[PDB]
């Protein structure tokens, strides 16, 4: 009664993951990551457009499936 | 945590393995700590040199808090103050000692550093070992009563002995005083609280004459339940014979005795050889796939769909199981050989199993 | 940590090269470089660029 | 061991032996945090 074989094996070794991990939230106390982290009257166009390409897409450190890139310091908003 | 008040306080003003035990330091530093050796030999400089400073010149320490903390927290610990209390009579203690320093102090301090931790030691163990306040307080009872009973003295005598041993026998029992009575509460904090002096007063009038009355139930409401009670808490004391029998005093202790007994007793007592291994499975479940993809879709016969099978192992796994796959494959060609349908059967079938015999 | 991470021997840091040949088409180009490492250092490709 | 390293304390301070890594455009990803 091993269930190893049915995880995803990440080389001779399988993938199991962490058991401290079991759902619990209510209204307060409970905070989950990935936060809400975000005809012109005004004529700049650049910055504007850029400022559109931003809003479109996103930023932040526990993002770390896979790598974080190359050389190294551990930094916040965690 | 810990009782010892020195044990208690040095977790509290310490630091972990500094220059405060000089030779465990001096050990580690130059090669001597077998655990882990070279371990120092490659740390950064500083760190390197700053331990090396410390360890040749040391640096003197003023030990005033530490000891001062000990009385304080062995007071804490012996009910001398709350800790509230302790917080505050601990900077009060540091004043006094700061406005009246001397060697002499130092000495004395660690003189009564030595007496609180004796004192802590001592308290926990008289209390653990049967509070003499309260056989103190029984032996002022028993001079308050008696001691001459008119009729019968032996079943008098001896029940005194068994209630001192009583009380002696199990620590947490409180024997005291608090109107003109002595009382015996089983434990602080518990029930069955016995008016010693009005049970003694009942019990006095029963000693020497219920035996011949105890087969008869008339004089039986004579007792009164607080004596029955007081009766109940020695049943396991007294044992057979130390009261005369075929007393009424003697006929409800043996019943009590027998009860408690059966009951103690009781709650102390309370309340194919061979099969394959997970490697192999797999092993056999992939044979059992390749034989049955080499034999069906490429109609190949089945000695030569064996033979296609194997070569196409991974080798170290090939190596590894060696021998087991050589049986197998041998079984399997002989049974091919033999009986086809059984080897039809076995090479398309999930949950097949070798036979035994096969081993 | 101080010992074994940065040699005191002169080393530089940036090396230029320069191309030792580069032959010239109608449409397309092409240049030769001698990329040549320290004896006692590693280079990491990534930080290579023309 | 290794002396090569920042020591945040007197005990070094070393990552995961398991660092060393991988990714596919393919969704051979799509996989989990570092938590």
């Amino acid at each position: 009664i091993n269930f190893a074989s049915l995880a995803p094996r990440h080389g001779s070794r399988p993938f199991m993951g962490n058991w401290q991990d079991i759902g619990t939230s209510n209204m307060s106390g409970g905070a989950f990551s990935w936060g809400s982290l975000w005809k012109a009257w005004n004529s700049s166009t650049g910055q504007m457009l850029r400022d559109k390409l931003k809003e479109q897409n996103f930023q932040q450190k526990v993002v770390d499936g896979l790598a974080s890139g190359i050389s190294g310091v551990v930094d916040l908003a965690n | 945590t810990d009782p010892a008040v020195r044990a208690a306080l040095q977790s509290q003003p310490s630091g972990l393995n500094s220059t405060d035990d000089w030779r465990q330091v001096m050990d580690r530093i130059m090669s001597l700590t077998a655990r882990n050796p070279d371990a120092f030999r490659q740390q950064p400089q500083a760190n390197r040199l700053s331990a090396i400073l410390e360890a040749v010149v040391p640096a003197r320490a003023n030990p005033t808090h530490e000891k001062v903390l000990a009385i304080v927290n062995a007071l804490a610990e012996n009910r001398a103050i709350r800790p509230d209390e302790a917080g505050l009579v601990y900077d009060a203690l540091l004043q006094r000692v700061a406005r009246y320093n001397s060697g002499n102090v130092q000495t004395n301090l660690d003189r009564l550093v030595g007496d609180v931790r004796e004192a802590v030691a001592q308290r926990e163990r008289a209390q653990q070992q049967g509070n003499l306040g309260s056989m103190v307080a029984l032996n002022a009872f028993l001079s308050t009563q008696p001691a001459n009973v008119p009729r019968g003295q032996e079943d008098y005598t001896n029940f005194v002995s068994a209630l001192r041993l009583m009380v002696t026998e199990t620590p947490q029992s409180e024997v005291y005083q608090s109107g003109p009575d002595y009382f015996f509460q089983t434990s602080r904090q518990g029930l069955q609280t016995v008016n010693l002096s009005q049970a003694f007063k009942n019990l006095q009038g029963l000693w020497g004459v219920r035996a011949p009355t105890g087969d008869r139930a008339t004089v039986s409401s004579l007792l009164t339940p607080n004596s029955r009670l007081l009766l109940l808490l020695i049943a396991p004391f007294t044992d057979s014979g130390s009261v005369s029998r075929d007393t009424y005093l003697g006929h409800l202790l043996t019943l009590y005795r027998e009860a408690i007994g059966q009951a103690h007793v009781d709650e102390h007592t309370f309340q194919s050889l061979h099969s394959l291994n997970s490697e192999e499975e797999r092993i056999l479940r992939y044979v059992q796939q390749s034989v049955s993809l080499n034999l069906m879709r490429d109609g190949v016969t089945p000695s030569v769909a064996l033979d296609m099978t194997a070569r196409n192992m991974e080798p170290g796994m090939y190596a590894s199981n060696r021998p087991f796959i050589n049986r197998l494959m041998d079984y399997l060609h002989r049974a091919a050989a033999v009986n086809p349908e059984y080897f039809t059967n076995a090479i398309l079938n999930p949950h097949w199993l070798p036979p035994p015999g096969f081993y | 940590p101080t010992h074994d991470v940065t040699t005191d021997r002169s080393q530089r840091l940036t090396l230029r090269f320069i191309p030792v040949d580069r032959e010239d088409t109608a449409y397309s180009y092409k240049a030769r470089f001698t990329l040549a490492v320290g004896d006692n250092r590693v280079l990491d490709m990534a930080s290579t660029y023309f």
